């Protein structure tokens, strides 16, 4: 559909003019959405969409040719962790909607085209999270999300929020 | 684009 713009002016350029500019921005817009560095943000992926590409933006830029790029640190889904779904004392307390609202943050980094974004979310700590389910804006949840932990795709280990070894 | 690409 529509595509995403910059919105205004760089914020830093990088090499010479030519092929080797890049011009950093901080922020692109698309009707009235706006999603900026820090941001995180749900991508468009090929098939199951129950378990959407999430990431957070470090960094966005265009390079020659008109290519918009994204700096994106992916997040997963306890699925997609490689102790799986069976995997998930930290069993019993841990919330009900685990499974389908908690994300593990990582160190994975990726870049894409910023055309495949889709649109801005949320991903909050848990006391953040089942303070703003009080509420009636963040009643229903719509891309709400809470950090669980971390998880290292290059070892398959999983970590707390306070960093211990799950 | 179409859809976002994951490396591993």
């Amino acid at each position: 559909r529509q595509l995403w713009k910059w919105f205004g002016k760089p914020t830093q350029r990088r090499g010479m003019k030519g092929k080797a500019r890049k011009l950093f921005y901080k922020a692109i817009v698309r009707g009235k959405e706006m999603i900026r560095i820090g941001d995180c943000a749900v991508f468009l992926s090929a098939g199951r969409p129950n378990l959407p590409y999430i990431g957070r933006i470090q960094s966005m830029w265009e390079s020659w040719g008109n290519n918009m790029v994204v700096r994106v640190k992916w997040f997963y889904h306890p699925e997609e962790t490689s102790p799986g779904k069976q995997f998930h004392l930290r069993v019993s307390s841990q919330r009900k909607d685990f499974m389908e609202r908690a994300l593990y943050q990582s160190s994975h980094v990726d870049e894409n085209d910023v055309q495949t974004v889709s649109h801005k979310c949320l991903v909050v700590g848990l006391e953040q999270y089942e303070q703003m389910l009080k509420t009636k804006k963040y009643q229903d949840s719509e891309g709400l999300y809470y950090l669980a932990g971390t998880y290292e795709p290059t070892t398959g280990m999983i970590f707390s929020t306070d960093g211990v070894p799950v | 684009k179409q859809t976002a690409r994951k490396s591993t």
